[PDB]
RNA sequence: AGAGUGUAGCUUAAAAGCACCCAACUUACACUUAGGAGAUUCAAUUGACGCUCUGA
């Protein structure tokens, strides 16, 4: 975070795209199974699959 | 602590010019007050 | 309901008080609404004081009631060796102050002391005056 | 439970000149003053000194500089105070006209035939006394000099206590407006102090303590 | 009969045609941001240190105050009591040069 | 020398919520729109570097 700042420099805030394939990996390879399970218990899939 | 207040600015959108004036009364004493037109020096009697 | 176990859950009236002399007892000791005039040439000065007295009070958690302004006196003076004229004016902003507890009001007046700014003088008193 | 009777002050000092300005604090200022200027609405030194000039001009194709070079001339012919009355003097510790930005606070020094502490401005209260009666006359008497002492409230400030016997150093504060001393060069070796002196020349730890509620600025 | 002098005056209406112009660039834009964030930490860190002041005044205060009740349970009440000394407190702020 | 301790101001959270202010709408305060400083003090359930109290 520190670095990114530095590189940065607030010049660039005052309009950047930021990727999304790199974020949707890191979601994938941290807190996806997380969101997974939240998308199942929301579905019905726990409740029904193995009761 | 007595510069705290010291930095101000006009906080309303229509007002004349206002130059730093030194201001010395019968005490004796430069007191940075905004007067109208570019005034020096005012020594007040 | 009444009867029911769930009464006066829906009272909003007793917390809301949609409705001075100077108290002196033994112990417990408050002023009567203490007022702070902002003598000074410079408008702007006199404003961030007012702004900064009233932070100051809001965050030591001190009532203020009113925070009206004086109107400006257009003192003309003559400045005789030769005539120049050099018509000054004296503003005025004035701040009620009412919660003060022992050594609140000095801690107050020690703060003020320390933080006063350039070309502004200080006149305490009481409210009782004539707008 | 003989407790000791004592008391003390804090002695304090208005400051008269302002501080200086952080090189922070001076561009901010610089910032502001460029943009009131840049926000301001006409004005009457240029209405008067701009439509005249474009009016010669027009008229000479078919005021300011005078009053600039008088304000000038008055600013060099009037002399201001000396901002910088420390450097001078440096070895004048003991003047109540030595630092003008900073708070000073009064120091005595007293030798006593058992103990040698730096005593600040102590006093001795007796019981049917008041404590601030004793403070106002400890400092009429001690000091010798005619001063208006303006305080605040009856409340302390600060207490410290030491046993062997017990005690107690009771001390409050006062804010003087004009002091009148006589014969500055006394036996009593009475010198200001402002903060860093302050800490630097405080030995022991019941003093120590007292800088911590004293403006430090 | 409160009059204040906050409404702007009628001569202020007509005559505005002296400086309508406001342009500025990107570094001038950038540098004034960067002063504006340091003048804002600056000012952050010293009302903390006014903070940590008043707080250290107040403990003092207290400690003296606990002091005077344990060792004079005669002379709460005068310490506490507020002296008529308050009225006509008048004070002047800091000039810039000596008399 | 002993006791209390150990996430910045606070937490029956384990790197979040309430605190803060600089600019615009305010006589002023408040709300709202724009940003930041912010911390498990280190070494391997334990040892020491920062404070309060009890003493000399």
């Amino acid at each position: 975070i520190q670095e990114l700042r530095a590189n940065v420099e607030e010049r660039a805030a005052r309009t950047a795209s930021v990727p999304l394939d790199a974020v949707r990996a890191e979601w994938e390879r941290t807190c996806g199974p997380y969101h997974k399970q939240r998308l199942a218990e929301y579905y019905g899939l726990y409740r029904d699959l193995f009761h | 602590d007595s510069s705290r207040a010291s930095l101000t600015r006009v906080h309303r959108q229509a007002y004349a010019r206002l130059y730093p004036v030194l201001l010395v009364k019968q005490d004796g004493s430069t007191i940075h007050i905004r007067y109208r037109e570019p005034r020096r020096m005012l020594a007040m009697p | 309901y009444k009867t029911k176990p769930t009464h006066g859950i829906g009272k909003y009236k007793h917390l809301i008080k949609a409705e001075v002399r100077a108290i002196n007892l033994g112990t417990d000791y408050e002023y009567g609404v203490l007022n702070i005039h902002l003598t000074a040439y410079d408008m702007t000065l006199a404003e961030s004081y007012a702004q900064y007295v009233h932070n100051l009070c809001n965050s030591l958690s001190i009532k203020v009631e009113e925070s009206y302004a004086m109107p400006t006196k257009t003192i003309e003076v003559l400045q005789l060796q030769m005539l120049l004229d050099s018509v000054l004016t004296t503003h005025e902003r004035v701040v009620q102050i009412s919660g003060l507890s022992a050594t609140f009001a000095e801690i107050f007046l020690e703060i003020i002391q320390s933080s006063l700014p350039e070309g502004v003088r200080l006149s305490v008193k009481e409210h009782t005056e004539e707008d | 439970s003989p407790w000791r009777l004592l008391g003390a002050l804090c002695l304090q000092r208005p400051p008269v000149v302002s501080k200086p300005l952080t090189p922070l604090q001076e561009e901010m200022a610089s910032l502001l003053q460029q943009i009131e200027i840049e926000r301001s609405l006409y004005s009457d030194h240029e209405l008067r000194a701009l439509d005249e000039n474009q009016r010669l001009a027009k008229k000479k194709a078919d005021l300011a500089q005078d009053l600039e070079d008088m304000w000038e001339q008055k600013f060099l012919q009037f002399k201001l105070g000396a901002r910088i009355t420390e450097a001078d003097e440096k070895n004048d510790r003991t003047s109540l006209n030595r630092k003008l930005d900073r708070n000073l606070v009064l120091l005595v020094r007293e030798k006593f035939g058992d103990q040698d502490v730096w005593i600040l401005p102590q006093a001795e209260w007796q019981p049917g006394e008041t404590l601030r009666g004793t403070a106002e006359r400890t400092l009429a008497t001690l000091s010798e000099n005619n001063m208006e002492a303006k305080f605040l409230g009856n409340a302390p400030c600060g207490h410290y206590t030491f046993k062997f016997l017990g005690a107690k150093v009771f001390f409050f504060k006062a804010l003087l407006l004009t002091g009148d001393f006589s014969q500055a060069g006394n036996k009593g070796h009475h010198v200001w102090v402002t903060k860093d002196e302050l800490g630097d020349y405080l030995k022991p730890k019941y003093l120590a303590q007292v800088r911590r509620f004293v403006s430090d600025l | 009969i409160p009059i204040e002098d906050f409404i702007t005056p009628l001569k202020f209406l007509d005559k505005a045609r002296e400086r309508p112009q406001v342009e500025l660039t990107f570094e001038e834009t950038e540098r004034r941001a960067l002063l504006l964030k340091k003048w804002s930490l600056y000012k952050q860190q010293e009302r903390k240190m006014e903070r940590d002041t008043i707080r250290a005044m107040l403990e003092a205060q207290q400690e003296a105050l606990e002091e005077l009740q344990l060792e004079s349970p005669k002379l709460h009440a005068e310490a506490i009591k507020r002296d008529p000394n308050l009225f006509p407190f008048e004070k002047e702020g800091p000039h810039y040069t000596p008399p």
